[PDB]
């Protein structure tokens, strides 16, 4: 049934433009997730401390996560940090040193509790 | 009609010694290819038609992708066949300090009005020599979104 | 017709005041360069666009410190804003560079704006200079616009609105 | 064009010798080009002015001296006394 000419009337995995409504696919290593955008979007690469959980599509952004060791850090993980020590755990802001009186014996994974910093 | 292209990198996150591709189809991001111009895939070459006086830029843009000082630099080198009698001063290139972390993105500009020939070849590579930690090159990438850039404008076209 | 370009560089200028820049127009100052169907009016430090359409405009801020002393930690921003007489719409609002106390290791600290704009006949720009540092007494004449890397500013025709 | 004398600036495709621009300068003559004036403020001070021919030169304020060849940066002053202080 929807049949107009507009830029309204396209799917995701396509570029629209306004003046002049066709709906063309992406372009290679490029997406859009939603119709009728004026371009499509660029697709993030993950190398290096980033490894891909998603990988790029018409429709879909490729997704990064950090390689064995580390961990990502930021909402789109846009940065890595090393996976903790013991006398340390993982919160928000990244690896944060346990408090007063309390301590983390395992290295890069666990929480701590307070019964050194890596020990009793 | 003007001669523009403005082309963003293909693929390209890790600091790599390596010639770079592009983004130059329609929609591929703010990437646009003017009609006096044609964009080699497979040999990452920007086809100049036309010939004249064009102003070449180049956007380098950077940023950290650890939260151990490392330091170094980043090139970008257009490479013209034929060559264009300045070899030298045809390199857009960025010095890293341990200092430079502190920024979410280390962006430079480059730029040279050069006199290109028809049917003139232009390609961009990618140089890069980091140090002082045993991941050094891991620890600076290509930006994203804001995306590495190549374009060129025809100035004056000869006669 | 002739391709519509310019490039313009940063006239007379060194400390971060709060002020519109001056540029260097003329041909033989530096690199500058003014192409037909445009102008550069001093008096009022604009550049005046003649023919409407899409403009792509860019502006590049280089600066450099001024002073040895490491133990003075100066922070900050420098910031490069473009000025529309007859208006326009913007996707976003400004070329600016945040300093922190360690910038002082780099020679010269560049960064670049660019824009695509639609421009109306007898467009005016201008760009102001911007700037907020603090950490010292001396904030101010810490930091300068570098030399002779000077700052620019320009623009070309992409698409005329009459192009035919 | 190179022929040409200072304080002017000549290009190859018309070769004809104009004087440098307002705030501009060139010590060679044959360049294609004239250079921008360096400004001097803050921490610096001018000793020689921008002339079509030589480059405003800067120096330190009161209290602070040059620093590299071109007097690209300002140092305080320590003290003339030799007693390495
Ligand atoms: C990508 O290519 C560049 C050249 O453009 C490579 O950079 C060069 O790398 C070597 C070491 O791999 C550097 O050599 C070092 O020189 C210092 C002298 O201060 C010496 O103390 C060291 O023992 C070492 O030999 C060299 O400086 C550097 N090039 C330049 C011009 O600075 C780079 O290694 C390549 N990167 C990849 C991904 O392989
Ligand atoms: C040039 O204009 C800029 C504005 O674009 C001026 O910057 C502003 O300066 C004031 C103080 O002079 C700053 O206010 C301070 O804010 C902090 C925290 O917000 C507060 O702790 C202080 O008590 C103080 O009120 C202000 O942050 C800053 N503008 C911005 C971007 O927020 C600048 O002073 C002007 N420079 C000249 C040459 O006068």
């Amino acid at each position: 049934d929807p049949v107009q000419n507009s830029c309204d009337n396209c799917q995701p995995g396509t570029f629209c433009r306004k003046y002049n409504p066709v709906c063309k696919s992406c372009p290679p290593s490029t997406f859009s997730s939603i119709g009728g955008q004026p371009n499509c979007n660029i697709c993030r690469v993950c190398a290096g401390y980033f490894r891909f959980k998603k990988f790029c599509s018409s429709t879909h952004n490729a997704e990064c996560e950090c390689i064995e060791g580390f961990h990502c850090l930021g909402p789109q993980c846009t940065r890595c940090e090393k996976d903790c020590r013991p006398g340390q755990e993982l919160t928000k802001q990244g690896c944060k040193t346990c408090s007063l009186g309390t301590f983390n014996d395992q290295n890069g994974t666990g929480v701590c509790r307070p019964w050194t910093t890596e020990k009793d | 009609s003007p001669v523009f292209a403005k082309l963003l990198a293909k693929n390209q996150a890790s600091l790599c010694n390596t010639t770079l591709n592009w983004h130059s189809q329609d929609g591929a991001g703010s990437s646009y290819l003017s009609q006096g111009l044609r964009y080699e895939e497979d040999k990452k070459e920007l086809v100049v038609d036309s010939p004249g006086l064009y102003y070449v830029f180049l956007e380098l843009k950077l940023s950290p992708t650890f939260t151990h000082k490392v330091q170094g630099w980043v090139s970008l080198v257009l490479q013209a066949k034929p060559q264009v009698d300045d070899f030298d001063n045809l390199a857009l290139t960025v010095e890293l300090f341990p200092c430079s972390m502190e920024n979410k993105l280390v962006d430079r500009s480059w730029s040279q009005l050069l006199l290109l020939k028809a049917g003139h070849r232009l390609s961009v590579g990618l140089r890069a020599y980091l140090h002082g930690a045993q991941d050094a090159y891991r620890d600076w990438e290509l930006s994203y979104p804001n995306t590495t850039s190549f374009g060129l404008f025809l100035v004056k076209p000869d006669n």
